């Protein structure tokens, strides 16, 4: 028997699910056939409509106190929950019901972890985080837009293998992935240190791999593993390595608030 | 009649509800409803035009890349910026590789389980299954040994009693027509598809910085630093690495996905005679290759009343005929302003009042082109290419037809493409032609860098007063996309996205005309109204993306 | 009667010359000569004991990892250091994965072209070739389609007139006995082997920090920081990544390599009655799992005059009977001191004087065990395991035998393992058993970390006076390896490596007794003295490594 | 027709050839079947002895002025070259004969680039670099022990695709791979800057991924791309990332000369 997972998307763009399709350890096919039992996920489920809602209800019962609940996307509270309705009910109701019997609860992505893009600006829908919707519960936050999928998969594997969550910081983020500022572990720090800065894309220093601070790099105010774990497991791939500043997508008040070219505060 | 609701529709992106009235087992009327809104258009307002693309890319993570690219193209349009040709090559490689991933996932992960019965696959003979493909495909992973391994994974899953994503599927439904052996083949291909789409996104990652959600664009070009002799930048070693993944895609696409598309049509030929959504089709040209945002590798156009011979070519993303024709209505959507609006004058003022059959019933707007309902996406893009007499497209369709004819003894006529299966075929043709796009553009890049052009970015200036407008078109995996930006006093004063699933899924319009999803469902037979598989077959053929449709 | 030279012997590591006297069409006498020397033992002298491993790892890049590990074990022995158990798990995984890559490359890239004729593959029928493997393998890449693509790659290479490394090979030689179909199957497996070996080295890289030439060892344990909750260190994500590669090795090893080994025997059974190199065999136990450098997963021992029943087990790397038996002579080697030397008192003083049949003819020393010539390597290690009654080894050998039975109607007895083919078979058995080693040690590591043990390193102290002697044993891919370190006043005062290819390749010894290579060749039929394929067949069976043999 | 390559090993350990078996772009099989025609390489050649030396002589004549010559290992000159004899002649003679007709000449590895480990300590065999053996030729140096194989393959590719070598530094090393000190592009530079140092393997700072300077890291005095391109294309794999200091194997006078724990000079 494999450990059960219930995945509910709220105001999600599906990028957080799609991250799993890039994963290699495990691949999504090994995740769903070998690592877990994915009891509800609307993107991949054979069943639809009444049949899929029946699957969820049956799972919530059969695996009460045993399943990991995962949520992507923000949860909209304005106007009594009507900005996300599934099977004729606000999503906040579906999430609260599923949370009741969960062994562990994960906010995958910046939207569920802290509101993310969907809660930015004027916040049209009163979008909030998963933790805000579940005040009595400990929500494990896995931010990024989307995070590297293994930030999530190794969090789940820690629960499965060692029987408890990984160590968390004071935002309930796993320290193995979010324990350090990107700028406090970035390969371009020597250039920062020497005042060696790209000033525009395509300029001489940009074409030598210099620091992107003066292009708006948010590495100095963003916690994450983008410079070490990076993305896609091919080697050498993250935004800064490709030539673009970090935008701060992991980090509340940075990504989606500050302009790309707005300078970060350096500690 | 009987009234049914399908909520949630699964194996799509996002939140969709479909209602149908059924008369004597046949759908008589349908409603499509997007049930989630974020207000992304309002979120991006009042910011620097340069910032929009990072924020609006988050409209959708399935069609990641597409809103990023359309947004920069919109800003560039407003600002009158000509993008460096190296930046075009790079954008083009990203969009073609992304779309390859997207289409493969749609055929296998999202759609195959409408047509494939996994419990029937358990009764298959793996040797017989393999023999069925002799002379039909040259794919290297169709052996009885592969198929036996796959069958045992299925058997093991069923025996665990934990079916998960496979639980309560439509196994043994009267609309499932494939023999056991073909069901098994399809499951094997579903798993193999996952490897190919991962390679496609390794292409995307190496130029984008990651995927989902690329991070290498700019208003004015790209952020990739081209320097064949540079450490830590886009050098020849990195380019070789990208090429190594480009080369891994073609065999699966041509020998598996293309073949399975022809085979599905062979076993389900009735689906060539239903699911017609519209009589007018639009696509935009794509993959610009000159220094002036033009010279597209794929052509665009407008087809009216299904007449390919009189279609109107569109060869420029600045085409005034295209631009002036587009409007959206909210008469039957949950917004306040109902009269058709040109998107530079659009509003998105929410006005939710619950479901009403005859009133407002969706967060999707209703787009029209010169007042007509129009279907967009791979059926439209294929039909336009055929209308243009694009030989590459005609030859690729003919390859599918050849397999279909070998199996059935029948040919396929263009009239039969205005259908659920025609839509699926257009998608497959697209994915196949996109492999040549990738080769062409990788070679173009290498050649151009070799002439001494390493330029990638033109720094913009943004006037601090004045009001100006731009639009960025893109032919996305689900069809024509456009982002419409108005800049006033240096900041975004309006932003409107008109997205391909908006065209196709939008509700009844200002003249109460029915959009493509709703029209396509009229006539659908429904054997069991509690399990309306036939409805989901048709809807899935449009590849719904409701985060896109609604934003 | 005539004298031939084979120089260079190719498809080995390093620089080897083989001379043979042929009389009545059969080899009557042979000389093996290592023709390159570096003086690695002298280069490492006078340094800090802690530094040796990084220098002497460069004795060989084919058997990378092995000299690094033997060197740390030697220092640890001299210093009386007990290695942390986590460091043993990590060392073990590296060694096992490395060896997997090593053996696969040996069977395919180094040895297959002695037995396989690529010209003949062009005449094969791919469907017949696939049909031959039904009920024989469950490998998923033996389809006619796979074989056709491979055949086309050969066709195109031959078509280009640029055969490169396949040029002037032994095509049509009378000793080539495979049918066209089997030649084609072997070329396809040759190519597939390269994917599998790549995966094995991804395991090595993730713990070693790169390969070739790992960089995670230390005298006192390893440099991997274990912290499941740590960013940038060996955490649970990195461990999952390692496991994803360990999991990819088994199918190829079990369904292709193991099977091909049984098949080459079936077609070449005469090579079970030739190529006996010795009557004595030595291996050391390997893969320690306790806190005190013991509790080995694989057993070791000494077999005298081919008698398994009365063999002597070796269970400890501190076994004085093993230590005291080992000596090397340079009577027929290009060094000055000729009498047999215990390695702690060894010298390596070059004394080149050209080739003489009865004098000095090699940079390889001549090792003995209590004055006898001994074969080391996979044949030794399998015979010792059979002697020990190791069920896993019995069972794996039996699987190979059963395939051979099925194909020929004959069985294989232990007497037939003392041969060119038995040597090949022991190597394959080892590679197969190593996959269980990998699973066992990964699981042990995960379990131990879970108990709260993250210890990986104990910092050594090295007394500044005193003289201390240490020896590091390791069962390498080619056999028992030993590094011998003497420390005096804090620095290395003597360093001697006695390497497995030294035992096997070494020239006539102090008593002019013939080493295993030279012995194995007596009796070899040679159909064409100008193209002595049969000689190279036997010599390749030992997997020569001459940078190892000579250092 | 594919461009011809002649590979000759001198006092090599085979690690430089073995790097190719880890390559992915191109893989070794695609290298030899599609990118180049490998006319001579003793590790993979079907032919042996007389037949392989005939392959070489024919190729040197047939492809005169067109082939790329590659050498791994040092070249030993002491006692008239007898420390490496192939087909009864000193390797130095084989190398000089092959160099006469070469279109380009590449020293792959530290041994051929500058003598490397084989020339270290007392230099028992009078081992020297490829360039020392060919004073009148421009030798392209790809150091490392062994280098990442793409440092070599993309150099060869630049020669084939654009018709000339890549841009080289004053040691004739390609700037894309060797143009910067590892320490001037090392992701642990922030820890160096803050005085956050591992003191011994397994200690608390080591287990947090701090800088390895005080363990003897030679990144401050070693040119290379180990911290960016890294190794094996799996993502995150180079010696420092795994927990061990750089030893300076790329760089003459550092690797094989200085102790592992001996501290580097910092610029
Ligand atoms: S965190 Fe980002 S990728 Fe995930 S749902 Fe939100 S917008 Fe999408
Ligand atoms: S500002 Fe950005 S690019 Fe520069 S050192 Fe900091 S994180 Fe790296
Ligand atoms: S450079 Fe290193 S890997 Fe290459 S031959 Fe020399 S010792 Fe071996
Ligand atoms: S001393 Fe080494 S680990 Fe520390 S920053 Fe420099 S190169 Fe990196
Ligand atoms: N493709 C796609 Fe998404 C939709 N509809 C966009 O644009
Ligand atoms: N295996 C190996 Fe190398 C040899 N001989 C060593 O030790
Ligand atoms: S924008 Fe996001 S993905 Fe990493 S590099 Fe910055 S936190
Ligand atoms: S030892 Fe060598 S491999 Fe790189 S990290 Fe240092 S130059
Ligand atoms: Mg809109
Ligand atoms: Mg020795
Ligand atoms: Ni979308
Ligand atoms: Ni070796």
């Amino acid at each position: 028997q494999r450990p059960p997972v219930i995945w509910i998307g709220a105001q999600e763009c599906t990028g957080c699910t799609e991250s799993l399709l890039r994963a290699t350890h495990p691949t999504v096919e090994n995740l769903v056939l070998e690592t877990i039992s994915l009891e509800y996920h609307e993107v991949l489920s054979a069943a639809f409509g009444h049949q899929v809602e029946e699957n969820k209800h049956n799972a919530l019962e059969k695996y009460k106190g045993q399943y990991v609940l995962v949520v992507d996307g923000s949860i909209p509270l304005k106007d009594n929950g009507i900005y996300c309705m599934v099977a004729g009910e606000p999503i906040v109701d579906h999430i609260r019901k599923a949370a009741e019997g969960a062994a562990a609860i994960i906010a995958i992505g910046s939207c569920s972890a802290w509101g993310g893009v969907a809660a930015a600006g004027v916040n049209p829908t009163g979008a909030v985080s998963l933790q805000e919707v579940l005040p009595g519960k400990t929500v494990i936050n896995i931010p990024g837009c989307p995070p590297n999928p293994h930030n999530f998969l190794a969090t789940v594997a820690h629960i499965i293998t060692y029987g408890k969550p990984p160590k968390l910081d004071d935002k309930n983020r796993p320290t193995f992935a979010y324990g350090r500022l990107i700028h406090e572990h970035c390969e371009r720090r020597p250039h920062f240190d020497a005042g060696r800065f790209a000033k525009e894309f395509g300029d001489e220093g940009h074409r030598e791999g210099w620091c992107l601070y003066h292009l708006g790099c948010k590495g100095p105010e963003t916690y994450g593993n983008c410079s070490t774990l990076q993305f896609c497991d091919v080697g050498g791939v993250w935004p800064v390595a490709i030539g673009h500043p970090c935008y701060g997508c992991n980090e509340e008040g940075i990504g989606f608030h500050k302009g790309i070219h707005q300078l970060a505060n350096v500690e | 009649s009987q009234r049914i609701t399908i909520d949630p529709v699964t194996r799509i992106q996002g939140h969709l509800r479909i209602d149908c009235e059924i008369e004597n087992g046949v759908v008589s009327k349908a409603w499509a409803s997007g049930t989630m809104w974020r207000g992304m258009e309002e979120i991006v307002k009042n910011r620097d035009p340069r910032d929009a693309w990072m924020i609006v890319q988050r409209i959708c993570g399935v069609c990641t890349t597409t809103h990023a690219l359309s947004s920069v193209r919109a800003a560039e349009s407003a600002l009158n910026i000509d993008v460096p040709v190296n930046a075009q090559y790079i954008r083009n490689i990203i969009l073609a590789a992304h779309t390859t991933h997207d289409h493969i996932v749609h055929f296998y992960q999202l759609s195959a389980l409408d047509w494939v019965d996994i419990t029937s696959a358990l009764q298959a003979d793996p040797t017989k299954a393999s023999e069925m493909l002799k002379g039909v495909s040259t794919w290297h992973l169709n052996s009885p040994e592969e198929f036996t391994k796959v069958q045992n994974k299925i058997k093991d899953l069923v025996a665990s009693g934990q079916l998960g994503i496979f639980a309560n599927g439509y196994w043994g439904h009267p609309a499932m027509k494939l023999p056991p052996e073909v069901n098994l083949i399809a499951v094997a291909h579903y798993l193999q598809a996952l490897e190919c789409q991962r390679d496609a996104n390794r292409v995307v990652a190496l130029l984008g910085g990651k995927t989902p959600h690329i991070q290498n664009l700019a208003v004015g070009g790209v952020a990739n630093p081209i320097n064949l002799d540079g450490l830590g930048v886009l050098n020849l070693e990195r380019l070789m690495y990208i090429k190594s993944f480009i080369d891994k895609l073609s065999d699966f696409v041509e020998q598996v996905y293309k073949v399975d598309t022809a085979v599905i049509a062979a076993f389900y030929p009735e689906w060539l005679t239903r699911g017609k959504g519209a009589v007018n089709y639009l696509s935009v040209p794509e993959f610009p290759t000159d220094s002036k945002n033009g010279s597209f590798l794929f052509p665009g156009g407008y087809i009216e009343n299904a007449d390919l011979s009189s279609y109107r070519p569109i060869t420029s993303h600045s085409d005034e005929y295209l631009i002036k024709g587009i409007q959206e209505s909210a008469k039957h959507s949950w917004y306040k302003d109902e009269a058709p609006q040109a998107p530079w004058e659009g509003t998105t003022i929410p006005a939710y009042d619950g479901w009403s059959d005859d009133g407002k019933y969706s967060w999707v707007k209703s787009p029209t082109f010169y007042g007509k309902t129009v279907e967009v996406g791979p059926l439209a893009n294929m039909l336009v290419k055929l209308a243009a007499g694009r030989e590459s497209t005609q030859n690729k369709l003919n390859e599918i037809v050849a397999i279909y004819q070998k199996l059935t003894g029948n040919t396929l006529e263009v009239a039969q493409l205005h259908s659920t299966l025609g839509r699926i075929i257009g998608r497959t043709v697209h994915c196949c032609e996109l492999q040549d796009i990738l080769q062409n553009q990788y070679s173009a890049l290498i050649t151009n860098i070799g002439k001494g052009d390493h330029t990638t970015f033109v720094k913009p200036n943004i006037p601090a007063t004045g009001e100006f407008k731009g639009v960025g078109f893109l032919e996305a995996p689900r069809g024509m996309l456009s982002h419409w930006m108005v800049i006033k006093d240096g900041i975004i004063s309006n932003y409107q996205a008109v997205v391909p699933s908006t065209w196709n899924s939008g509700p009844r319009n200002f003249n109460d005309d029915v959009g493509p999803y709703e029209q396509s469902l009229v006539g659908t037979p429904v054997a069991d109204p509690n399990k309306p598989l036939e409805v989901v077959r048709t809807i899935h053929s449009f590849d719904p993306c409701m985060a896109c449709a609604v934003h």
